[PDB]
């Protein structure tokens, strides 16, 4: 009991420097977040030791295009321009204890985006996958979700609603 | 860098 | 709605313009002229496909019934249905897109007299 | 309990509350107006799934009887279920989540009388 | 609701430098745009950083073969000569606002195509597929569809028409 | 025209030229000597095939019936059919090429008289 | 007969050097221990012979995440801050002979996290997977299991219990 | 024995000691109050697993039965027999462990008179 | 309409120099045709550019042997005794339009052959594969296809006939 | 001829050639001792395999019945059966070599007579 | 002679050692005491394995008839069964290996007795 | 006929250089011995040559564990200490001629173990693979099988026994 | 009509400089034969053009092991001795015109075997495989069958006889 | 570069 | 380094 | 080199 | 090395 | 080298 699901993971992005309300990633497909030390290890006839190198943080991801939509476009244009990007990941259905009530558990990051695909198939809508390159330590907080977006506008249908 | 939080009223 | 009747009213709203007699099912003090249209509930699987929408197969079938004296005829209404409900369906909540459609024509003599029975199945994507 | 008889009772305590006669199976000398919910035991299967539980695929079929005059309203009952129903069903040793949903149905003639009958089946994972 | 299919991307290229209308690439089976940093990162005691380098850009397709047809003999000669192409990725379905009225949603891209495979097999149409590298920064834009090709000529049967 | 119709048509004006009767289905007051050809109305699939057209499956089954005492003769009919609408068919809006040709032969008694059924089908990729 | 479980192994964690009971990693889905040694040949016309290099040691697995959790926060903190973490791999059906009556056979490393992947996709619990570096020579003994974790609080449904 | 007996035993030797009857068939003559069980002789491959031994998939089918007046009691007693012979069963010479258990269950009207019939597999890969 | 027939290309070959009438391929199974640029590209901090690097071209191949037969023979002497080989590929269903009338479109090649595998498996007829190097630009033309062998040979059964 | 036909008579010239009677079916007024072989049209897939060749599986069952008296006798017929038309055959205008047989033995009860009846399958590939 | 008949001899060889009645059908005149076992002729898979020879799955079923009064007994014969015929069976021209063992038991009423019947079957790859 | 099942192979072990009967590897699912020769070729306008380089010799396999053991903890201690150990390959079915009438043909070996791998899934008994790097030539000769282990004391059930 | 297949080819081995008849290769399961030119190329701003390497030539192969045999316990110890060995690829269905009559077309190599692998498994036949790598041009002519092994020694059953 | 159109009236 | 046991007890 | 036809009247 | 059996009557 | 028989009479 008590398992967690993925869809449960929000996403959200700003460009940094600028004063803005974060905007959420829509029609994620699948997700993944990637921590990794690039460790040596120096031999000696006294005996080997391993080495603590430096480590490399980076954020990945796929996404459905939709018409009612510019950030994929903004992704594509960030991977050329060089654009540095904070981007948020957060966990909806744990809240803030006090004070933090109306926020929920969430990384921060800043960095930048290092790759974009379009992907187009016959019979099939075409995705894109990214990948961001986390700069430094990614630091541990909690995030106000974007109560407009989360809640207020919902729709029917197969879009999910309460 | 420091957190922040995701509104404008916490910019960069 | 469920998509399965938001289809189910589109695809009536199609095939009752043509002026042929469109049903679900036929009641014995009914009488129906030869060409008809049978049409049958769509079936729907669901399943969660982002981290924000479900999406779904849904089958729909329609069923052209005729006396086998004009052939050209009977596969004017068959490509007619084809041309109206292909490649894509919109309704208020619900889009669909045709992932393939399967065509099949019998010779029926369960009436005595030769007709002819096409089945119609479009399997739409759906968002 | 089994998962089973935690998840039957659930949709029990659910579709119990509109209204509507909710039965397993009808009895000869009990009348049943309509329209009104059939609901059949799940099925369930089991797994290791980590090394500190199970895991498994537990089938729920709900099943919508009604006079065919008013699809509409019938349809109201499918979407009525299906929201109630899922996402997910959290209930005291298990927990549920939709991995499917299929929406079938039939016209349905065996009892002089021209009904609507269907078939909404549930697949939950459940951990 | 409002996917994006992929068979409304119109692909269209033109030999760079000759003044003549740009010709549609029918029959894609399947497509791609791709971009991509080449960022190292750079270690020091002080703390590791990361550092900005240059973008590689490319574009990638496949497409079935007829006979009524002159450009895959187009690409593979393209290939071989080195010519510079100018190429449109353009959104059938994204009309301009006011002014560009008739004109649809585009990326602008010129550059040299760069691989040519032909595929054949017994019991099969022959496929070529191809890829063309991104000089620069693509450009944003609207463009004009030849109307005369997406528009006027349509044929029966299985070709794709109103 | 749909595929079906079209091919259907094209196969009817190759076989009803050998100078042996062709019919769909025989009627009780028609008297047809033997051997003949049954000719059945293609099945077609369709689906997306690149971003400028559809292509699909479209099956075709001819069938050949007549009395045992000449074998010889009976295969040169199922040859002729073959070689006749192999390896490509052409008409206005369709190509047809054959992804696979099966042959099938049965050794018929139903009819107090022992028969030689073959039947043939041809599965055309279409374009 | 006597066939041997995986689900029997017992995978343990602490942070090194602070006096604590070590924590269960729960809902491990599978695992592994590797060693291997990097020998090189050398060759000579009196006859080739190989040499004894180093060896090097690693422990990996993958897990499903849940809310009443905080353990795959810390190994992705650990990942990070390189923090030295002692771990042990208990075998929970072998008990000790006397006086480590109460105790299982066990191994103990200690060693830094290498690597934490979170991977997630629509229809699915998230799972994350590990690598740890084992410093040295492994150290062989008993280990007494956290009782109150493994016997005393029991749960119905399908977590396990007895 | 085979495993077959062996497993057969054990799980007699388990059921039969709550206190219900337990059946492999009933016979004409023989009365059995409800709840009863009825429980069926293993299945059992077998193939090279090692080169030291075989290994297989044994296949255990249980079967309870009961009037429909109380189904919390039912499911006590599918809950106990699974919760008696999961995960793993032990005997002389074989070792049985639970690859998954599938849990069905039927309202039976057969009997005039509406049962529950409750149908337990356990799949136990062995060694 | 009008979709392209792999089987409708044919494949000649002869040794380079002798003046003899060109041999056809049979039992092709699989082909392909390939032109790749091994372009580099050049950083600077005005910006980077893409440098037009030279191109290798290939051709590929896979056949079923035969008793009546003695081309593999030549592929595998001429792949082990470094024998240039001229080439066609050509189009037997594209005829020549005035004075070439009696001519299909083709690519003419000459290079060497730079593989030769067989494949030999129980129940199964051998297969062999090849590739060859092309030498420069392939050049374009009509070519005339050796009527004795395409349309004069005719042969019954499974063997392809008009 | 098809590759059916001329397959179907080189295995009624080696049949046919034992000394016991070959049949494609029994007539009423026709007597057959035992042991006897029925032969059956073979089936015959086909498809494009080279650029300059089709290729295919042609299906060969031929099938051998006999009073069970002797049982070393009937499987004598049927290694010389599979001895004769195995590995390959050849023929005017096709090769066949064996992909797989197939051999089946039923004790066949519904003559008032405990036969022997052998069903051989031989598949080939043919070129 | 096949595989098959050397099969078959070798398991009636073996089976008809241990003093039950072995038998392939009952005759109507003839009466068998239980418990009995009756044996099927093989099936045989024949396919190219090297280029130096065939290789193939050849399937034996052996089939224990007996009063339920003794289910240990009855037990005993399966596995002295299996351990005579697995893990390999050699004879004159073939050699056989056991691939898998199936065994499955029935509760039969079909004789107004409860018998128990199990069917064993052995898969052997041969050479 | 007479075709060689692999189960019919005996593979022992002993620590080397102490005076103990060889111990038997019990339940290999799989296993494998490799030699590979590691030649170059030198080339000059004369022609070229092949040259002899030396030769690599290795033994694979896997096993399933069991608790009536302590045989992989010796794998597992021997790929860490570097410790030499002899092997045996014996065919239990090849019995010596005469003098070695007792024993069975076989292969001698002594080397390093150089890789253990545990694999542990949820729902499967938790496997090890190791190799084992043979030293120089190995060597050919007749093996006494032990016979208190591989025939005394045999075993019901699903363990294989006469 | 006329398709090879291929277990009509025989494959035969002797060591080289000893006088005795060759033995052939049984129970083969799969073959192949394989030659690669090693070219470079040369790029200059007059235009690039291809350069004329060396020639590597190897044969491969899998066979199924059996009692009554002693031949792959050759190859085994062939690739750790390096001793040279002669090979013929043999078509046993092309016989020799006149004079040859007796004999069959054929493929003579010398050169050594490089690679030898056992590969066994839990309900299987062990295989071997090798590789063979040729010695310089391989050498065309026609070859004696040894009619001895060949024709005269036929067993029953499911090895291949008249 | 800039952007231009697909027509010969936007030539490069 | 040295075994040690999973308790607090037996801390680093 | 230039294109030269198959036949043996235009040997390269 | 040269061979040496399996039992310990024929240690290293 | 060139072409030598299978056979002991045209040994190497």
């Amino acid at each position: 009991a008590n398992m967690k699901n993925s869809n449960d993971r929000i996403i959200l992005f700003r460009k940094a420097g600028e004063k803005v309300d974060a905007t959420k990633m829509l029609f994620l497909t699948e997700y993944g977040l990637s921590h990794e030390a690039d460790t040596d290890t120096e031999d000696t006839m006294d005996g080997s030791y391993n080495t603590g190198g430096s480590v490399e943080s980076t954020m990945s991801g796929t996404a459905k295009m939709f018409y009612g939509d510019d950030f994929a476009d903004e992704i594509e244009d960030a991977v050329v321009d060089r654009v540095l990007y904070e981007a948020w990941e957060v966990e909806s259905r744990i809240p803030g204890k006090n004070g933090d009530s109306a926020k929920f558990k969430a990384k921060y990051f800043q960095g930048f985006h290092n790759k974009f695909e379009l992907k187009a198939e016959a019979n099939g809508i075409d995705e894109y996958e990214y990948e961001y390159g986390v700069n430094g330590r990614f630091q541990r907080g909690f995030a106000t979700l974007p109560e407009a977006v989360t809640k207020k506008l919902k729709a029917t249908g197969y879009r999910f609603h309460d | 860098y420091r957190f922040h939080d995701t509104t404008k009223e916490d910019a960069l | 709605m469920t998509p399965n009747l938001q289809l189910y009213n589109k695809a009536y709203e199609t095939l009752q313009g043509y002026g042929f007699p469109v049903i679900s099912r036929k009641e014995m003090q009914q009488e129906i002229p030869y060409p008809f249209f049978v049409i049958k509930m769509p079936e729907s699987n669901r399943s969660k496909y982002t981290f924000d929408s479900y999406s779904g197969d849904t089958n729909l079938v329609i069923d052209i019934w005729s006396v086998s004296d004009d052939l050209g005829h009977h596969d004017g209404l068959v490509k007619r249905c084809i041309d109206d409900l292909t490649p894509s369906v919109k309704t208020n909540d619900y889009d669909f897109e045709e992932d393939d459609t399967n065509i099949t024509q019998l010779v029926d003599d369960t009436t005595n007299q030769e007709l002819l029975h096409t089945s119609i199945t479009i399997s739409y994507k759906t968002f």
